RNA sequence: CCUCUGCCCGCCUUUCCAC
RNA sequence: GUGGAAAGGCGGGCAGAGGC
């Protein structure tokens, strides 16, 4: 359909606080291999379209003209009334809850959130545009598995009676703080117009991340992720036709998403600009 | 109130569970010295070893093994107290005072206490025709403690590491539900949870310096040696009982100390009144008793005369303080032979029991002064 | 009991238990250990459990004495910080281990009285290895001595202790 | 139902534990990290203690504030130790185990409730989710260098037992970070917060603090508002309220709305 | 170093298939 | 011309109460 090329960004995600996703004393998911934790894919792009559908919503009004299909929602859940694709903008009901998923290929096409995350509707529906894969531990993190440090902690957290002050304590298991990972995100440059505004989107909600939290705790200090990037390269469709390594590099080492998202925007994707 | 400060009218030791050997101390002058054994060891180590190793643990004849030092190296101390007695043949272990940074303050766990024996006094006076309505709730054993009749004349029959204060400080303070035994104390029913007191701020090195405290009560006397803060020394800490802890347990808090409260007003706003009444009636108490007992030392006693037209409240600290004054013991002298069989059962001398001078025989004073007195206004 | 039951690797560590809670068959039987922990002044010559045999030994070695645990611990809790600035943090810490000897020559000068055999049968056993370390790394040849650290603290509290 | 956004306003500033501090865990040791060996303030032990103050707060005060927070007309000052309902008229209607504190049950009721849409609720289907947030506070970086040195950054404290007790001096760094999700109600929010916090500062934090464990005092550095324009673009846009000599006895009272001022000029 | 506490409450699949 | 497309294991919870 019209595939250009896929824009990989690399970079090493880093918990300078606890980090915790769940299994259901309290697991961290882990590899049923090397025991090792991880972060997911789903628990990566999910927790970034979560903190973007709530940026778009605030900004239903000022957006009706750079994103068409944004003027059918007005600013909320159709939680109120049991019926999707009503005039609010979190409108499809999964299970229990409500999320934005556009209802048609045609209205998906020109939404900022269902253009880059992907939507399902009858009639068809969009594919996303991105990959998250999944973030394993970097290897100096698993030479210190192997070396025998520790790398998840036991932390004690106990609910106090405020008037008789009895102690009820439980027990979440968390990857140590300073734990760091290595993600990979796999845009896919479906059409040539909107590439830029999908890559500062992706970027917006990576910023959002960064004083959000993902995963577990995080109103209580479970979150605190960075992210560091180290290189973007976009493959163009010649490349795959004859595989020669013969594609854009932005290499940026040492750079945060504040740092990238509009101070290089210009200046790094420069070379991405020129070649489409 | 907040900040109310204090001063220091006695030699105050409050132990850390810590003696300086002789290979840290060596006094040059009448001053002494508190010599860094990790900074001085590895300072000389550019001169050069396995000899320090092997002289410190072999420990032989201390003066030459601080001594030792002064061949071609000088000046390596850290506190450098003062003596301020005519001792120090090395031979001492001077007991050390509570530091956080080498500096000395009073810890508020010490300070609490002290007024947890005031306030524990208090209540065993005024309350045995009341103390049966507390054990009426869901205890079961008042009974026992009518048909003796003050709970304090059963106490003594009832006991007849160590738990002796197990049954008074559960009557006193908190009444349980029900144990293997009759009564247990519970930690979340006590008035004393709304009593809060802070660490003070630190004294200072001015007003540290180590005493020399003989042990009067046997013919040969025994010397011991500590470091204490001198007489003179104040310092401000901040006492203050959080009344909004008390309004959300009245009905939950079961104790005679409660029971002490009701009768003075509002529970919830004259305990901070009681607190201090019961300050100034245990420790005023213990300060006339040892006026009748003339073994010590004659100026002993032109201390306790002078002890009062003083303003504030006066209550005992520290290390010096004996058996009087750390102890419910003193409203149980009047017993007599309801004590004097349990004191036997409880047990007192050794090295089989004393017969005339089981509790009180040994007074610590540091250079014929009383210690531990410090008086909060 | 004297020397039978107790053999090298793992005979008597879960019956020895009740006898150490007895004076005169263990001053003669738990002495040649002593003796031979002496005679290992090499730290790294038992790559097997001879170490973790010979911790029961010494435990009980410790056992009819008194080993205060406010003495241990500094010498000990110093034996961490050490191995704390292993993680990426130093590489030499030469000026530490005089000052680690030092604590253990300011231990057995400070606790007199009836404290004397107890602190020698400490004073006894580790010097034969505090020597170690100066002349050695750390990557190897401490983290040895890192296991026999807490392991004749553990069997100790086994026999009795604390 | 409608959940919006507008900004993050970021609190940081240092802690300054005046007193020896203890926050303990399972020879009663303090937690530490696991990687460096250094103790910490967490966020979870921290967001309890201004909720544990500021409920208690509002638990005295349920009359005079139902007009200016509907939702109280739910509450009766009380408790429900007396009688096992999860819900009835008391104010402390949440039974997590055997200790019982005030969670309101439901989106809309906790929308008006102003401890809940501050500190955040939970309920049987509906529920509110936090708006602030409140990270582990490490120590700062010249109290690394005292422990790369070999000062004292903790102490054994013979009470006969040992409380260790991260020795008095010793400074923290604890960020907190507020959700600006409703710009009508941001002010309460944040004289809410302080108010919280005002309230720490004569009450103590973790371990015994009766006995003097605590004396917790903020030295505050930046507020900043971050509005949602800086997400969008990386440019250092955004607001930044320096307090930095000021006590939070100072910034909530008279002198808070001179200080607040530009975060109107974003709305 | 002693005394009570040592996980609760939920959703546990929803929706799309052009005769 | 892919047993596919969309789908944050999370929301809330002071390791504390007394113990010189
Ligand atoms: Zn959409
Ligand atoms: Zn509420």
């Amino acid at each position: 359909r019209r595939f250009y090329g896929k824009i990989v960004i690399k970079g090493k995600i880093k918990a300078v606080t606890g980090l915790h996703i769940g299994s259901q004393a309290n697991p961290v998911i882990k590899d049923p291999h090397t025991g090792l934790p991880y972060i997911p894919g789903s628990s990566l792009k999910g927790r970034l379209r979560s903190l973007f559908e709530i940026l778009v919503n605030s900004r239903l009004g000022e957006w009706r003209e750079k994103y068409p299909s944004l003027a059918n929602y007005s600013p909320g859940s159709c939680r109120p009334d049991n019926q999707e694709n009503c005039g609010k903008f979190f409108n499809r009901k999964i299970n229990r809850g409500w999320i934005h998923v556009c209802p048609d290929y045609e209205t998906a096409l020109a939404c900022p959130v269902c253009r880059l995350f992907g939507a399902s509707g009858k009639e068809s529906n969009f594919p996303s545009r991105i990959i998250v894969r999944d973030a394993f531990l970097t290897k100096e993190w698993e030479e210190k598995w192997r070396a025998g440090e520790a790398i998840t902690e036991a932390k004690i957290e106990v609910g106090i009676d405020r008037v008789t002050s009895q102690a009820n304590p439980r027990t979440n298991e968390r990857v140590v703080a300073g734990a760091e990972f290595e993600f990979e995100i796999i845009y896919n440059v479906e059409n040539t117009t909107h590439w830029r505004d999908d890559i500062k989107n992706l970027l917006t909600a990576m910023a959002l991340l960064e004083d959000s939290y993902l995963g577990g705790s995080g109103s209580r200090g479970y979150g605190k992720v960075k992210f560091i990037f180290d290189s973007f390269e976009f493959r163009p469709l010649d490349y795959y036709r004859t595989g020669k390594d013969e594609d854009i590099v932005s290499i940026d080492a040492r750079e945060k998403s504040v740092s990238d998202i509009l101070s290089g925007f210009d200046s790094l994707f420069s070379e991405v600009e020129g070649k489409l | 109130m907040t900040e109310r400060t204090l001063k220091v009218l006695s030699p105050l030791h409050i132990g850390t569970g810590n003696e300086l050997t002789p290979v840290d101390i060596y006094p040059r002058e009448n001053i002494i010295h508190v010599l860094d054994t990790e900074r001085l060891v590895n300072d000389l180590m550019n001169l050069g070893e396995l000899n320090e190793i092997l002289a410190l643990l072999k420990n032989p004849p201390a003066y030459i093994w601080k001594g030792y030092i002064e061949e071609f190296h000088l000046d390596p101390s850290d506190y450098s107290i003062y003596t301020l007695k005519i001792h120090g043949r090395k031979s001492m272990q001077i007991k050390e005072f509570i530091k956080l940074n080498g500096r000395p303050y009073i810890p508020g766990s010490s300070l609490k206490g002290a007024i947890r024996t005031a306030v524990l006094y208090k209540a065993l006076k005024e309350c045995d025709a009341r103390a049966v309505m507390r054990v009426v709730s869901k205890v079961n054993g008042d009974v026992a403690r009518d048909i003796g009749r003050d709970v304090l004349d059963y106490y003594m029959s009832f006991l007849s590491r160590k738990r002796a204060d197990d049954l008074l400080e559960a009557i006193v303070f908190g009444m349980e539900p029900d144990r293997r035994s009759k009564i247990r104390y519970e930690p979340k029913r006590d008035p004393m949870k709304a009593l809060i007191v802070r660490d003070s701020k630190p004294v200072g090195r001015k007003h540290l310096a180590v005493y020399h405290v003989e042990v009067i009560g046997n013919p040969q006397p025994i010397p011991i040696w500590v470091e204490a803060i001198e007489p003179g020394a104040a310092t401000d800490v901040e006492i203050h009982v959080d009344t909004e802890a008390l309004r959300l347990n009245a009905d939950y808090f079961n104790g005679l100390l409660w029971e002490c409260l009701k009768e003075r007003g509002e529970p919830g706003e004259v305990f901070e009144d009681f607190l201090w009444e019961a300050v100034d009636e245990f420790y005023t108490a213990v300060m006339k008793y040892e006026t009748i007992e003339v073994q010590k030392f004659s100026q002993v006693r032109s201390f306790y005369a002078s002890l009062e037209d003083h303003s504030g409240h006066v209550l005992r600290l520290g290390w010096g303080s004996g058996w009087l004054a750390m102890t419910i013991g003193l409203l149980l002298v009047e017993k007599g032979y309801k004590w004097e069989n349990v004191r036997k059962k409880l047990g007192l001398g050794k090295k089989g029991s004393g017969f005339s001078r089981e509790f009180p025989k040994t007074r610590r004073l540091a250079d014929g002064m009383p210690m531990g007195w410090v008086v909060l206004e | 009991v004297d020397a039978s039951r107790l053999f090298g690797e793992s005979p008597d560590v879960v019956g020895i238990k009740k006898m150490l809670e007895k004076g005169k068959q263990w001053e003669a039987i738990q002495p040649y250990f002593d003796n031979v922990v002496r005679e290992a002044k090499n730290f790294l010559e038992w790559s097997p459990n001879k170490r973790l045999a010979n911790a029961v030994t010494v435990a009980a070695y410790l056992t009819s004495q008194g080993l205060k645990t406010n003495q241990v611990r500094k010498i000990l809790d110093m034996a961490r910080t050490t191995e704390l600035k292993v993680k990426r943090g130093e590489g030499d810490i030469k000026d530490d281990l005089v000052k680690m000897r030092y604590l253990l020559a300011y231990t057995v000068g400070k606790a007199t009285g009836q404290s004397k055999y107890s602190l020698d049968a400490f004073h006894r056993i580790l010097d034969p290895m505090l020597e170690v370390l100066m002349g050695s790394p750390k990557k190897e040849n401490f983290e040895k001595f890192y296991d026999f650290l807490q392991a004749v603290v553990a069997y100790h509290k086994f026999f009795g202790g604390g």
